[PDB]
This record gives C-alpha cells, structure tokens and sequence, in this order.
C-alpha cells in the first residue's frame, strides 16, 4: 500500500517540477515564488492537473480526502528541494484548487455529492473566529514516560490508548509546548437569492477554512467555494449526521490614488468654475434648487476641523437642513456620490452597542424628514452633531 | 421449487410477512409482479406501466409511480399481502422494478443504482385520530397539514463499523431509518466493545 | 487552363522573378473575407512568401467594389496580384476594366508581357472563359476543371472569337449556345483553395504539419457546405497526416510534444469544449434527425441520453470535466443505440490537433471557433462601410487566432461560438413554432423582421449559419422536397433586407443514386436577372453573390419577381 501512495506523491511532484506551458515552469516558479513571500501554499488549476495526466485528477476526484494530503506532502518536498540546498524546517503547504467547471446550486447537494469535490458559490452570511488545529503533537506516555508525537492533518484520529513502549488505556499526553498547531475558521454560506426557489426560505450551510484561506472574506460578500461536501456526527434524528463543506478553495466574486487620479484632480482645480461645474454635476435631475447643490457641495467638502493647543476642537463637519420626494432623490443622490454616507429617513453573542446613528463616522448622515424623524428623540442628534458625540459616540460626520 | 399464485393463496404461515419472507413464496411474489407490470394495461391495452417506465428513465427520477387499483385489478392478492405486510413486499416490488426498468433502460443503475416504488390511490383512509394499533405495521393513507418542516439532511444509508478491539470491518448493515444500528457485538473477537463506523464503506440517503 | 495544376509552381517561380526585391514590395495579396479556407489560403502564402523573404501586402476585402476602388489605387510598382476566393467567375478584365495595351510590356517574338500580373485562385467553377482564355493579364490557378470539363467549351469560345450568312449562323449559333449552356448553370465550389495551395508547396516541398494542419482546417471548414468535396478530399489529407507523422508512436506526453492524429470526430458541436448534452443538443445534424426544435424532440433526446445510460446530470457537465470512465467508454455508447437512433452517421473519424498538455481540439470545433470570430470579432453608407471594417477585423482577428501561441484568442471564439450557436438555435425554433416559412412554390421563403438577432444576422455568415440549420431541419424532413431557400433580414439602421438565396441540400448521411449530383445555385443569377430588369436598390457587390441587400420596401416586390422569375 504505502508503495502506492509513494507513487502518487511521486506523480504529483513530477507533475510540479514537469507541468510547463510555453517556457515556463508556471507551478514551479509559483511555489518559488510563494515560498520567497514565506508563503508556504500553492495554487493548482484543475484543468491543467487534468491536462498533465487524467490519472491523476480521477484518482484525486475518488478519494480526495486521502489523496489530497498525498499532493501537499509531494509541495513541501518539491519546496525543500528548490529552496533549501540538498546536502547543505518548512512547514505543511496548503493546497488551493480552482476547477472553474459547472456549478452546483446550494440546494441542489444532497448525499450524491458526499465526498466528492464539490463547486459552488453564494454570499457569505457570517465569520466565526479563528480556532487551533492541531497538526503536530507532542505526545507524553503518562506512566513509562515515553516520548512520541502525531502528525495529524485537517481530513477524513484520536490520542493511542496503547503504551506502544500494562501502563494504562490512554497513558499519552498532549505537551503543548512542543505541539505545533494552525489557524481554523468557520463559515456560513446562504444560497444566491436568485437560486432561492419561488417563496422558499434561502438554504444555509457551514464550512471550514485554515492555514492561508483564513480571513480571506467577510459577511455578506457574494463567493464561489470549492470544497469536499462532507458530513460530521454533530454532538447536537437516528443516524442523522450534519452535513458542512471543507473549503479546498475561495474565489471572490466582488473582489491609493496614483499620479492620474492627482493629476486629473489638479485639472480639476485649474478650471476656473470646477465649482459651478461641480453645482450642475449634483442631482442632475433635480433641476433648479442651485443653493441646493452649493450647500451639498459644501456639505461633502467638510470642512478644515483644528485641533487647538488647549485642546478644544474645532468642528469641521458641515450640517445642513432642508424643506416631496425631491429632497429624497436629493439625499438618495448624495449618499450614491458620497464617499460614506447614511441614509435613513428616520425610522433607523452578547454585546450592544448605539444606534445606528452612533455607527455613522467620517462620510455623511442622511435623513429625508427629521419633522417626521423623532426616534430617540431629538436630544440625541444635538449631542452626535453639536458635540460630535462606555456610552460616548466617539464619530464625526 | 416455486409456488403458484393460487399457491399463494393459502398462507399457510405464522404471519402474513412469515408467508412473504418464505423463498419460494418471494419468487413467485416477484414473477407474479414482474408479470403484472409487463402485462397489466389500460383499457386502451397500453402498458400504463410500460410508458411509467419510459418517462422514469427518460426523466431519471428515482421513483416509479404505482396505482393500488391497478394491482387490485389484476392480482389483487397481492394488494392485501401488501397492505398486510407492506414492508416486504415494497422490498420485492422494488426489486422488480429493478427489473423492469433494466430491460427497457439497460444499465439504468448508472443513473439511479435504486428505484423506490410508489403505491397511489390506496383505498382504505384514516384520519390521525382514526389511527390504532391495529393499524400499525401496515399501510395507511392520511391526510393532512404539514405543521413543520425540517432540513434535508443526510442520512446513513448502509452502515458498516469496526470494532475497537479489532474491529477490521464489520458488515453494511441496512440502517432502519428509525433506530440506531447497536450491534452491541462484535464477530472478528465474539464480544461487545466499540464499533467504529467503516467510513470506508456506507451509503447516505436524503432525510427528513 | 491557364494554369494548370502541373504549372502551379511555375507559375510561383514567375511570381518570383517578378516581384522578388528586397528593394521594395512588388506584391499584393488581395483577399476576400469571410471565407475561412480563403483565410487559411492566405495565411499558407503569407508563410511560404516569409520563407521567400519576398516583401508583400495583405489586403482583405469583402466586395467586388471594394476590390474595384482598391485596384483603381494599385501603383505600377506593383506587378503582382493575388486574389484569394474571389472574381473566378466573373471577367475581371472587364470589371476591373483593364486594357492588355495599358500593361503591356516587353512583349517581344511571338511572345507577350504586362506589367502587372493578376493571379486567381478563386476556385467556384463556373470559370469567366474571357479570363480563361480572352485574358493574358489574368492568371487563374485551374485545378484541371477547364481542361477536363471545359474543352468542348474552349473549342466554343476559341470558335467564337475566330468569327470576326448561312454557315456563319450555322456555326455561331451553336457555339454561343454551347457558352450559354456553360453560363446559366449555378455556382458551387469545386475544390479546396487551401488543398490548391498545399498541393504547390508540395511542388515547392515546402510541406510541414503546420501547413497540413492549414490545409485541413480549410477543408473541413467548407465540408459543411459542400460535403462531397470534403470526402474527395479527405483520402488525400490523411494520406499526407501519415506521410508526415513522426517515427516515434506513444512517445509520453510532453509539453513539447505535438501530434495531429486522426481519431474519431464525433459530428457534434463543440464537444470537447461544450457537455455532451450541450454538443447534442446544437449538433444542426442532431437537432434535424430529432426535430429538437420542437419539444417532442427534446424528449427524444433526454429519452436517448437514457437509452446511453448515461446521467443527464453528467450529460450536462462540462466536457474536460467528464469521468474518465464516461470519456473513454462513449466510443462503445455511441457504438451502440446510436442506429436505433438513427444518429449512426455522426460518429466520423476526422483529423484533431493537439499540443503539450493543453489540450485538444478537433479541425471542426477548429474551424467553428475561426467562424465565430470572424463574425463577431469585435451616413448610411458610413454604416454599411463601419460594418465591414469591423468585419475586416475580425478577419485579421482570424489570422492572429491561426498562430497557436495566442491560445487565449482560440478560447474566446469558442465562447463566442457557442454563444452564437445557441442564439441561432433559439432563433430557429422560434421560426419553426412561427412557421415563418413559406411554402412559395418556386422557394421556402423566411423573411426575418423580429427584433432579437436581427443585428447578428445583418453579418452575412450569420444569416448563413441560421439558413443552414434551417436547411438541415427542411433536408431531414423528407416531406420537404428540395425547394430553394431565401432568407431576408432587415437592418432597421439602414431600412434594407440582408437578401440570402441558399441552396438546398440532400441530407448529410444521403448518398444514394441521387445526392451524387451537384444542386447547382442558381440564386445568384435569378437575383441578378431580377436586379436588372427592375430597379430596386440592391447590392450584389458582395463577393458571395448569392447574399444581397435590399430596402425593407424593395425586398417584397422583388421577392414577387423572384417567385415569378423562372430561373430559380
Ligand atoms: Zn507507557
Ligand atoms: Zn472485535
């Protein structure tokens, strides 16, 4: 047996140090590359693996909980072996797969698809924090004192109960010192709303990332995973167990200034009436109400706020009022132009904090009727805007 | 040696079920259903079945629709053996599915390696209230609001598991749907102990 | 005749002589687009001429007055000139206009020269005997057609031009009849421009597998039109594919490693870069066979895709992506049902390119993708002359995609394949259900005034596309004799109809006693006659005669003449 997965790994590293298009030796010079940035992970395409040998990426697609470690074993050799002089440590690489083939919607997954190479996509919902794995451990045996260690990897084991050189039915110990361990997170993905069926509730599911796909997203940012669909015996049905996905992959579907974007703002400033120009450029539809257009041209200029030496502020922040559903394509515009801004008309895990006004910073509050806005009263507004402010709001807008 | 329709007229068992599960008596329930499928038609004399067969392949649905009626039409013992026993007979039925399908779709397990029969129009109704343990253990058609609903989730379909102790594999038994497996046994060293689940080797179907 | 086939490299020799000067460029190659084996043509001569380090021109063009104004700027430096897929039938001394006395030179001696040297490789067939034989300044690579077809017609025009009165009747009569009877016949290509060209490097043995690989996807491109020539000429590109394949067989795949096998080519659509069920489900063959327009034929494609065994799910997956199993093992599905079916015909064994591991691609899928980027590539008059720059575009689009280190080129014409492909589908099914169709008795006309797909069609290999499948569907239907097809395709921006007459077809698998026959097109000449007779604007400056524009309110009295035209 362990000849035959000697031989993949061996497959696998001529399929890196061999796989060339053109003149270039693109995984090599990739993992070269990723390496120099100390980023131990690789990236791989689907179909260029398939190109290479079809064997391969069949064998992978069987049993990918099994033959996946075998490739990331055959990256960290190749990566020691072009980046460290043989005859003259690293640690565990990431793999990263992109197939790029056809979609499965969300709701569509089922038991066909257990242990198979899933790919898919939605919009993330929400971010766990980061949690320990394990891959090495440092093992102690409780009686004899027997040193040993475990290389475990985040796929498809538990402590030996065996002494393994009676002394007891688990003398093995975890020394966490010398155990080495790495970055876990778990996410939750809800189909797109477009493949949510006709009035049918939006699917969830949950899934797990680690090593370099760490914080490689947030909540509510539209996605396509690749990722084994997998099932674990939850401790929270008869012989129900609770499906999640381990995440093979992640590509964004949504995804300062340089010398044009100054030069072409410098031009701007040569024009003579950038200002009228600027008036006539806000709410276009909203024809007339040219004070109008001055006071939101002032409005999104701010203002120089200053910092006196005695340490009294001054405000810099501009507000301005004003008197049907003109002024709401006129706030509605506003917030679109600006570079942050709230908008609300005034109707606006243990932790609370202010109202929506108080997460308003920087940018610009919107609202189209304070006569009608009257939630938590109007002393709250004064405060937030009159004073910029445990229950301090700590915001400027 | 098999037993004839009329043979299996005469139960001649401890139980209805007793009667199916005789070997003999499982041939001849499945020739007998094979036949009916095959033969049974409208009155227009078109194999009602045969086109059922026809669109469950071309849709690739897993699941062949069956009319009660039809069956109490023509080999109507075998409609109250199955609303005696339901259980058995939905087994051998769907075997005959198995084989009615093949022959006009050869190789369909590639598509669906399984077919779930689907009994329809089944005389007898009781309400939930009208429910009674004599009724248990046997078919029932009820009707009704569904009150809530929970996810699809997987379920363990066939099971293997492998004892702690030594535990190389142990056989992919049919998981009931409505109990736990506890072999509570072990056959590769006669004795309990735990028996880790045979990754390896199981078969998860859609729950609910 | 005028040059035969021995005499091409002769010809290339003079071509030489004359215009070979690192000094300047004496050669100009002027092209029609639109026309993927005229592409392929050019591109073999544009490397052979590398090879002669001979500096010359490209000059795409797309109609006979864009060739006439392109002409007319010609400099005398320039003495030689080579049209690729157009001006064969035509008398292009006398379109062009040009005097022999204005070219003539060094004539001297019973010998004649010009200045300038007009050579046509625009293989149709009804060959202008005026440039046949009249002409000396036009130079035509004949592919033995006049001297195995046309030497009753020599002897009837050198006849002709001998008379400069009983016996005068007697004899002119008969040889005006005997031109006439040569005239008046349809068009229809006779051979491959790109096998003419292959055939002279082979004089020259300039022969590589690049230039085979040219040579075969020009074929296979006009396979789907003229299906016979295709199988003429298959024989003889296989026998080349072995002559140069290399000693070492199932030498381990390289990235250096390049092979062009010929395996089974499945006749569907994009297979290799489209799920089966996609290439099935747009295979024109398949669709016509099943009737997949309607959606009874649907049903009979998810009932045969059952008959394989194979999941539909699978079906639907992308092609690269398929199990090993099912990619290997399709072989013996199509083996079997596939005559139950019907569909026996599409299996095919045909020519597929492949290099290093980036994959394969068959000539067909090939010549597709070519097609689809020709197409779309990227005051009234401004607008037709903007179309058809951005047509010269995409032809030079064309010619980049040929080298193969612009790979990604190749990708986006087979999305841009597929896309088109499917919009033609949808269009075709909906004229179906419209039966739109019109059974005229003398043709089956379709005119086309629904807004979608209509700016598509106003490209002339467009409308060609859709006509095509349509004729696919009407030859399959046997109930539908073999009327001809005329579609028309308004272009709201200019008010005009995109007139196409297309011949019909006996269906592909068809080679009985029949079928062996060549359907003339004689759509060209009834519009021609038709066009002369009346006045309605109209634009047969197209180099494919049988397309043709007409205004929205010129196309239905046409139209009436056309049915009431008798040449048809
Ligand atoms: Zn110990
Ligand atoms: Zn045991």
């Amino acid at each position: 047996n362990d000849d035959d997965n000697t031989e993949i790994i061996k497959s696998f590293k001529n399929f890196i140090l061999e796989f060339r298009l053109d003149s270039q030796f693109i995984y090599r010079d990739q993992l070269r590359n990723n390496i120099l940035v100390k980023n131990y992970s690789l990236t791989v395409n689907m179909e260029h693996l398939i190109g290479y040998n079809e064997d391969i990426y069949k064998k992978l697609s069987d049993e990918p909980s099994d033959i996946i470690p075998l490739f990331e074993t055959a990256i960290t050799q190749v990566a020691k072996r072009i980046s460290i002089l043989s005859r003259a440590s690293l640690p565990t690489f990431q793999l990263i797969l992109n197939s790029n083939a056809n979609q499965i919607p969300l709701r569509d997954l089922d038991s066909e698809h257990v242990s198979k190479i899933v790919r898919l996509s939605g919009i993330i919902i929400s971010t766990s924090v980061l949690s320990s794995r394990a891959t090495y451990l440092s093992i102690m045996c409780r009686n004899c004192r027997h040193t040993t260690s475990i290389t475990i990897n985040n796929f498809n084991v538990s402590l030996p109960r065996s002494c393994l050189s009676n002394c007891g039915p688990d003398p093995y110990i975890i020394i966490h010192e010398s155990s080495k361990f790495i970055d876990q997170q778990f996410l939750k993905l809800q189909e797109i709303p477009e493949l949510v069926p006709v009035g049918e509730m939006p699917r969830n599911l949950t899934m797990t990332c680690d090593r370099y796909l760490t914080n490689k997203v947030i909540p509510g940012t539209r996605v396509t995973i690749v990722g084994i669909y997998s099932i674990y015996n939850s401790k929270n049905g008869v012989a129900i167990r609770t499906p999640y996905i381990k995440i093979l992959g992640i590509q964004s579907d949504v995804e300062m200034f340089t010398e044009e974007e100054e030069e072409e703002f410098l031009q701007l400033s040569r024009n003579p009436k950038l200002y009228e120009i600027l008036t006539n450029s806000i709410a276009p539809s909203i024809f007339g109400n040219e004070d109008i257009k001055k006071a939101i041209v002032c409005l999104l200029m701010g203002g120089s706020k200053k910092i006196l030496p005695d340490g009294m502020r001054l405000r810099g922040d501009i507000n301005v009022l004003l008197l049907g559903t003109a002024k709401s394509q006129l706030l509605k515009f506003v917030e679109k132009v600006s570079p942050i801004a709230v908008y609300t008309s005034g109707k606006g895990e243990f932790y609370l904090e202010g109202g929506a006004m108080v997460l308003a910073d920087g940018g610009v509050v919107c609202i189209d009727e304070f006569d009608k806005m009257r939630d938590e009263d109007r002393v709250a507004i004064h405060e937030a805007m009159e004073q910029q402010t445990t229950t301090v709001l700590n915001s400027r807008t | 040696e098999e037993l004839t329709l009329e043979s299996l007229s005469n139960v001649k068992a401890n139980s209805y079920s007793e009667w199916i599960t005789q070997p003999n008596v499982s041939r001849t329930i499945a020739r007998e259903l094979k036949s009916f499928l095959l033969e049974y038609t409208d009155e227009t004399g078109r194999s009602v079945y045969g086109a059922r067969i026809r669109t469950l392949g071309e849709m690739n649905s897993e699941s062949l629709e069956v009319n009660y009626r039809h069956l109490a039409e023509s080999k109507a013992i075998l409609a109250l053996f199955l609303a005696k026993c339901p259980e058995e007979m939905l087994k051998i039925f769907d075997l005959v599915a198995m084989e009615a399908t093949e022959l006009h779709y050869p190789d369909y397990a590639r598509i669906h390696s399984e077919i779930h029969v689907r009994i329809s129009d089944f005389p007898t109704i009781y309400s939930l209230r009208e429910l009674r343990e004599s009724n248990l253990s046997s078919l029932v058609r009820v009707t009704g609001v569904v009150t809530r609903r929970t996810g699809v989730f997987p379920q363990l379909k066939y099971v293997k598991f492998n004892c702690l102790k030594c535990g190389s594999i142990l056989g992919p038994f049919f998981q009931d749907s409505n109990e736990e497996i506890r072999i509570s046994f072990c056959t590769n060293c006669k004795s309990k102990g735990p028996f880790r689940v045979n990754g390896e080797k199981t078969v998860y179907r859609n729950y609910q | 005749m005028y040059y035969g086939i021995s005499q091409f490299s002769e010809a290339y020799n003079k071509i030489l002589r004359n215009s070979s000067s690192h000094s300047s460029c004496q050669l100009v190659i002027f092209v029609s687009c639109l026309n993927i084996d005229a592409l392929c043509a050019t591109k073999m001569l544009s490397l052979l001429f590398k090879k002669q380090l001979v500096q010359s021109q490209i000059v795409p063009i797309f109609g006979y007055s864009e060739l006439r104004r392109h002409y007319s700027q010609l400099d005398d430096n320039i003495n030689s000139l080579l049209l690729v897929g157009f001006g064969g039938v035509i008398d292009l001394e006398a379109f062009l206009e040009i005097d022999p006395q204005e070219y003539v030179i060094d004539t001297d001696s019973g010998e004649q020269s010009f200045r300038r040297d007009i050579y046509v490789l625009d293989a149709h067939r009804p060959w202008n005997l005026d440039n046949i034989f009249g002409s000396q300044i036009i130079q035509c690579f004949d592919d033995g057609t006049v001297d195995d077809t046309l030497g009753e017609q020599k002897e009837a025009y050198y006849k002709l031009l001998e008379l400069d009165r009983k016996q005068r009747k007697k004899q002119i009569h008969e040889y005006e009849g005997v031109l006439e009877e040569y005239y008046s016949q349809g068009t229809t290509v006779v051979n491959s421009i790109s096998a003419q060209i292959y055939s002279l490097l082979s004089a020259i043995g300039e022969t590589n597998l690049s230039n085979l690989w040219l040579n075969i996807l020009g074929t296979t491109s006009l396979d789907i039109a003229y299906a016979q020539v295709y199988n003429r000429l298959y024989p003889l590109l296989q026998d080349e594919v072995k002559r140069l394949t290399p000693s070492s067989r199932n030498s381990v795949k390289t990235p250096d490693t390049l092979t062009l096998n010929i395996q089974p080519d499945y006749y569907l659509f994009l297979l290799r870069h489209s799920s089966l069920y996609d290439s099935f489900y747009y295979s024109n063959y398949v669709n016509a066979k099943l009737s997949l327009w309607n959606e009874n034929g649907k049903k009979r494609l998810h009932k045969m895709f059952a008959r394989m065994g194979i999941p539909l799910s699978t079906a639907q997956e992308t092609w690269l992506y398929m199990d090993h199993s099912i990619k290997r093992e399709l072989g013996i599905i199509f083996d079997k049902n596939l005559d139950r079916y019907g569909l026996q015909d599409i299996i095919r064994d045909g020519f597929v390119r492949t290099l290093g591991y980036r994959g394969s691609i068959s000539a067909s899928e090939f010549v597709e993708a070519l097609t689809a980027l020709l197409e779309v590539g990227n005051n009234s008059a401004q607008k037709l002359t903007n179309l058809r720059k951005r047509w010269v575009s995409n032809f030079w689009l064309s010619w980049d995609a040929l080298d193969d280190r612009k790979v990604e080129l190749l990708n986006r014409g087979i999305q841009l394949a597929q896309d088109l492909q499917r919009a033609i589908f949808n269009t075709g099914v909906a004229i179906l259900e419209k039966k739109l169709i019109k059974h005229l008795r003398i043709y089956r006309l379709c005119v086309l005034q629904d807004g979608p797909d209509l700016d598509l069609y106003r490209n002339p290999l467009t409308l060609l596309r859709l006509g095509n499948w349509l004729i696919e569907c009407c030859a399959e239907s046997e109930d539908k004799q073999l009327l001809p097809m005329v579609l028309a395709s308004i272009d709201e921006n200019t008010d005009t109809y995109l007139v196409a007459g297309l011949t019909p077809r006996y269906p592909r698998g068809l080679d009985t006693i029949h079928t062996k026959k060549p359907i003339l097109n004689n759509f060209s000449m009834a519009f021609q006659q038709i066009t002369a007779e009346t006045d309605a604007k109209v634009r047969i400056d197209n180099f494919e005669s049988s397309i043709i524009e007409i205004r929205r309110e010129d196309l239905s009295p046409f139209l009436e003449k056309l049915t009431l035209s008798g040449l048809l």
